[PDB]
DNA sequence: CTGGAGAATCCCGGTGCCGAGGCCGCTCAATTGGTCGTAGACAGCTCTAGCACCGCTTAAACGCACGTACGCGCTGTCCCCCGCGTTTTAACCGCCAAGGGGATTACTCCCTAGTCTCCAGGCACGTGTCAGATATATACATCCTGT
DNA sequence: ACAGGATGTATATATCTGACACGTGCCTGGAGACTAGGGAGTAATCCCCTTGGCGGTTAAAACGCGGGGGACAGCGCGTACGTGCGTTTAAGCGGTGCTAGAGCTGTCTACGACCAATTGAGCGGCCTCGGCACCGGGATTCTCCAG
């Protein structure tokens, strides 16, 4: 007989796993290219220190993670377990970014 | 008479008279405007201060002010300010 | 070196977003979130890099340093520890 | 010692705000060891410009409510209706300003 | 009978108080509350009138803003009645608790 | 005639709290909100007034001035325009 | 002048943090026109104290996981598990710190 | 042949040896601690700066530092910090 | 529900490494004695606001009534996102090299504090009248009933 | 859908007040010439990191194959708070008066920059070795699924 886990078990295992570990979750090179692309519209042919790109990725993941924590609390407050765009919009409005 | 405390009252009135000669202003509104001027002032000076410090320079020049303004004021508001300031700076060096 | 990048925003992929959410404590993610997330991140990055480069031009440098990013983060009340 | 006819630095820049007073505040304000000559002119220009920008919208607000003297309410309306100005003063509270009439759509009757 | 349906007078209050600017808390009870809370730091404290007024100004503006955010949280959850949990969520996301 | 005050927290009456919510755009208010609101406001005031007095003791003054409150507000990132500065 | 031997002001205050270095940073830091003699000693004492609190908590956290070298994750856990430190650092992000394990009750299986 | 870039590393290590003699610290963690020290330093000095400004004084004394600490540090942290600070200043007045 | 199964994680134990602790010049920042300007500490005068305090009007607040909309609990439904197999994609990882720029070292000169002085803008001090703050009586929004 | 009617609200008109626009008096901060130090622009160099750029391994993003719970419309019910009536009750408002500490003024002497001379704490750079990072393999728990 086959062997499949129920929805959410592997999800929680990943939550405990990535919450226990501390490595960066975005892929280095694609993100480094996104940074350079976005930076193009301000000054042409910018060079980047390696640590500056790392600091951006670090700050980006920490910022998004915190936003998801608040988005999660908002979703739970509305008797749901699935985060939706309007939850992110609400979170940013309450915080003061939009 | 007493300890004289200064404010931007007369300047807010002169600007008001240039933009709306037939419009007046209540004492409370003048207070609010004075607090606003002191606020924006301290923010710009603070940022210029940080700019001079981070780059180990001991002089706040028009460049630090400009960069500071670009950091504090959102978008087009900063651009016209930078525009006006540029005019101002240019015209000043010719007078 | 006359080079230009396009559509690199697709680099922040689906499994990476779902990873970020998992570290954030999210358990279920609607498919519509990804387009929303790339946009949200873009805005954030747009703001920060803009200020970063703004510092860079003031220093008369052509290379964005890590310190520029740190000061940028400080400028928005999102102070970062561990780079000076 | 009869020196030359003086004239304010604001006038040299064609400005209303006091370049000299701002310069004095800068020297005794603990911001940097020294302050450049163009800094007060540039700063006064920016403050005067922002003051004109808000006072103009305020003036329109007062005219639209049939009053000729500006009071706090018009300032609150003036700031909160200009998106960029709103952003600039997003963490400021204006005394006796009230709020903008904004009722969420779902709460109204039909 | 001429009893108005629930919400009509409420909306009228909303428009009424959103159009005007006077302070909504009674000056004297609030003034006493301020002095009572202040007691636990220094005895026989004196206050400037404008200080007590500034506290009422700040207080009412802070609460009004909290109710705006709270109200958005309530509406989000498909309700039209603000509840303590909504206020707690607001304060939590703002970073005040 | 020195006087020690008690139960002034009840001075932020229920009608006044309703009025505040009305200016905030609130349409319906649960009855349990009012006592909870007094608690919330209390914490806010506790945070602000304490700091105000903290400024007061530094200046060697016996009277809390308006400016003390203004600076207190400034300290918490809630700048207030219209009383001095 | 073949003077008395020198003692660090830190040692005079029985402190490990550099009263001398802090004092210099204050004087050249554009904070006030004058800096009182007791200010750097008092400040150094408070910085060393806060340092000891975070290090002490990180130390405990490290020992409780059988590690002798403090790495960022412990600093994160240390700061965020103390209410007053958490309140002091609510807008700060620690690089490579991660997040405190915190799963909302309603999400655990039923 | 490089340029002297100072730090708080050796002091965090000394304190570390007094509090946990058998515990070490990674490079990145020492960097984080160093940033934390500069952060708290700038905050305290900033509040002391404005405190000095408000009351039109030009000297930062123990009073300003103390009041600034009470303003910035929550509860017991502040209380014990004043205890340690005052004790130390008292001891310093002897030597 | 209650044991049988089967895997994911945890534990236990082993091997070269390079990050971290220590050493060794070695350089400049802390210390330390005077030394002096001047900044805030202290005594004391003025008075205005702060606070204690009386009298009445009335508007703000409190207790109730009731009923109508409001939160919230359950039920049923598509759908859609999660788990895994598979595979292509392309990032990692190492690896080579040319080089651009940045992090410096002379070198200056020019740009901004610093002083004195002159006097004109800026602020208190009144002050008078014109917006203005609320009364009196309009049709119309407007909301509800009832059609 | 569809008028009728009965009440808040904006409209228009009106009367004394005092807030603000303006005059006046007077005062000190802005400016102007001059001086004098030193901060940051300008040139040129080393090297070192930054970036271009090849070859292969393999982790990982991608498609899809179900499929099972999750969001959400809907129904329905019992508190519950809004509206309003009616009644205190106490705040508003004015109205007194005392006085006490703000707030300034005039004394200073103490306390912190200024200077340079000296030298020992801190750093750079460069070592060695020990936790440590990940592999090899068994056990416990963990999750699940059949009796």
């Amino acid at each position: 007989k086959p062997h499949r886990y129920r929805p959410g078990t592997v999800a929680l295992r990943e939550i405990r796993r990535y919450q226990k570990s501390t490595e960066l979750l975005i892929r280095k090179l694609p993100f480094q290219r996104l940074v350079r692309e976005i930076a193009q519209d301000f000054k042409t042919d910018l060079r980047f220190q390696s640590s500056a790109v790392m600091a951006l990725q670090e700050a980006s993941e920490a910022y998004l993670v915190a936003l998801f924590e608040d988005t999660n609390l908002c979703a739970i407050h509305a008797k749901r377990v699935t985060i939706m765009p309007k939850d992110i919009q609400l979170a940013r409005r309450i915080r003061g970014e939009r | 008479r007493k300890t004289r405390k200064e404010s931007y009252a007369i300047y807010v009135y002169k600007v008001l008279k240039q933009v709306h000669p037939d419009t007046g202003i209540s004492s409370k509104a003048m207070s609010i405007m004075n607090s606003f001027v002191n606020d924006v002032f301290e923010r710009i000076a603070g940022e210029a201060s940080r700019l001079a410090h981070y780059n180990k320079r001991s002089t706040i020049t028009s460049r630090e002010i400009q960069t500071a303004v670009r950091l504090l004021l959102p978008g087009e508001l900063a651009k016209h300010a930078v525009s006006e300031g540029t005019k101002a700076v240019t015209k000043y060096t010719s007078a | 070196h006359r080079k230009v990048l396009r559509d690199n925003i697709q680099g922040i992929t689906k499994p990476a977003i779902r990873r970020l959410a998992r570290r954030g404590g999210v358990k279920r993610i609607s498919g519509l979130i990804y387009e929303e997330t790339r946009g949200v991140l873009k805005v954030f990055l747009e703001n920060v890099i803009r200020d970063a480069v703004t510092y860079t031009e003031h220093a008369k440098r052509k290379t964005v340093t890590a310190m520029d990013v740190v000061y940028a983060l400080k400028r928005q009340g999102r102070t970062l520890y561990g780079f000076g | 010692k009869t020196r030359a006819k003086a004239k304010t630095r604001s006038s040299r820049a064609g400005l209303q705000f006091p370049v000299g007073r701002v310069h004095r505040l800068l020297r005794k304000g603990n911001y940097a060891e020294r302050v450049g000559a163009g800094a007060p002119v540039y700063l006064a220009a920016v403050l005067e410009y922002l003051t004109a920008e808000i006072l103009e919208l305020a003036g329109n607000a007062a005219r639209d409510n049939k009053k000729t003297r500006i009071i706090p309410r018009h300032l609150q309306l003036a700031v909160r209706n200009d998106e960029e100005l709103n952003k600039l003063l997003g963490r400021v509270t204006i005394a006796q300003g009230g709020v903008l009439p904004n009722i969420q759509s779902v709460l109204l009757p039909k």
